[PDB]
């Protein structure tokens, strides 16, 4: 299942929403769960990445309101509403309805 | 405390074979569905694969533009995700990434976060 | 010394969703001791007496334990597991938060809301029908009473007892 974000490469200031589409080919979406497959990782650079958030609405624990996400069917979407200092990093939307597919990589960076 | 490191990385002439290998720690390691992937110098994360929990059968997958000379496999001794690699063609991340949806894990966490992601080792192809 | 899937059935790693119950065929003190209940005891037969057979385990929300009952009518009872009046049969539920629920909610786990036949005891129906016949079945979710027949409940830990979650193993001696 081919995996696209929105756009390649985001920029955003300190503080901005920083909203990130994602688009999948086939449904990503459980008709029986009624809930979609989706994850958000981001990617900060030299070190591991981190889990923004699950089932595309679910939050990580230990990290506050700021990070939000909704999706339903195969278009998707995270939006971060404040960004700072650590919050800087590169993301990468993930499907694992079948298999896993981590798209091309959207990066965000201080304007 | 929980920890995702990976070593082993290095340059290598194209054509060979080898294996590579990742540290984990801290956490329970036989219910989660832990993957490797792997992001080229200036690329992105390509999902090498996943090997999917014993419990689950232990299914391993693979993506297309990798499949056929790569393998993930599983250890339970030294706790190590390890991704061998055959007919080298011209970084490595460890990662438990798209598994809390599958495995078999309660509420419980070691911290909070039920994510963990390696170090990342650099390979390089002459 | 006896070995049974008992232990397999309630210790199971991952449960059945109730629309599709796992489905299998001596000493059942293990079942009753191995965990504290929010209720046991037998509805249609008796506790201690327990002491073919149809193992079907599914996880069920707390206030729907007692829903599992002969004669009793509700959601579970009328489409996705109607038991017969006359049946010899346990209902054992325990909160097992810990083991099944999930940060976030476990949402693998099912159950059918509703069949247009009153569903008959001991039948399962796994079809994926969209909501069935009707004046206009249309075969499409484009309106009212086309509805799937799967729904799922969130397992949470700040969920309340009843909405908490329990692996019910409705086993039915025969
Ligand atoms: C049954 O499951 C519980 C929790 O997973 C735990 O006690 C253990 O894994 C199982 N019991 C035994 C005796 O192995």
């Amino acid at each position: 299942i081919v995996m696209t974000q929105s756009p390649d490469s985001l920029a955003v200031s300190l503080g901005e929403r920083a909203t990130i589409n994602c688009k999948s080919s086939q449904s990503v979406l459980y008709a029986a769960n009624n809930k979609n497959y989706l994850a958000w990782y981001q990617q900060k650079p030299g070190q591991p990445p981190k889990l923004l958030m699950y089932w595309a609405s679910e939050r990580e624990s230990g990290v506050p309101d700021r990070f939000s996400g909704s999706g339903s069917g195969a278009e998707f979407t995270l939006t971060i509403s404040s960004l700072q200092a650590e919050d800087v990093a590169i993301y990468y939307c993930q499907q694992y309805y079948s298999t896993l597919t981590f798209g091309g990589g959207t990066k965000v960076e201080i304007k | 405390e929980v920890q995702l490191v990976e070593s082993g990385g290095g340059l290598v002439k194209p054509g060979g074979s080898l294996r590579l290998s990742c540290a984990a720690s801290g956490f329970t390691f036989r219910d989660v569905w832990m993957s490797w992937v792997r992001q080229a110098p200036g690329k992105g994360l390509e999902w090498v694969g996943r090997i999917k929990s014993k419990i689950d059968g232990g299914t391993t997958d693979y993506a297309a533009p990798v499949k056929g000379r790569f393998t993930i496999s599983r250890d339970d001794s030294k706790n190590t995700l390890y991704l061998q690699m055959n007919s080298l063609k011209t970084v490595y991340y460890c990662t438990t990434a798209g598994s809390y949806y599958y495995d078999t894990v309660g509420p419980e966490l070691p911290e909070g976060k039920f994510d963990y992601w390696g170090q990342g080792t650099l390979v390089t192809v002459s | 010394t006896n070995l049974c899937p008992f232990d397999e059935v309630f210790n199971a790693t991952r449960f059945a969703s109730v629309y599709a119950w796992n489905r299998k065929r001596a000493d059942y003190s293990v079942l009753y001791n191995f965990a504290p209940f929010f209720a046991f005891k037998c509805y249609g037969v008796s506790p201690t007496k327990l002491n073919n057979v149809y193992a079907d385990s599914f996880v069920i929300r707390g206030n729907e334990v007692s829903q599992i009952a002969p004669g009793q009518t509700g959601n579970i009872a009328d489409y996705n597991y109607k038991l017969p009046d006359d049946f010899t049969g346990c209902v054992i539920a325990w909160n097992s938060n810990k083991l099944d629920s999930k940060v976030g909610g476990n949402y693998n786990y099912l159950y059918r809301l509703f069949r247009k036949s009153n569903l008959k005891p001991f039948e399962r129906d796994i079809s994926t029908e969209i909501y069935q016949a009707g004046n206009k079945p249309c075969n499409g979710v484009a309106g009212f009473n086309c509805y799937f027949p799967l729904r799922s409940y969130g397992f949470r830990p700040t969920y309340g007892v009843g909405h908490q979650p329990y692996r019910v193993v409705v086993l039915s001696f025969e």
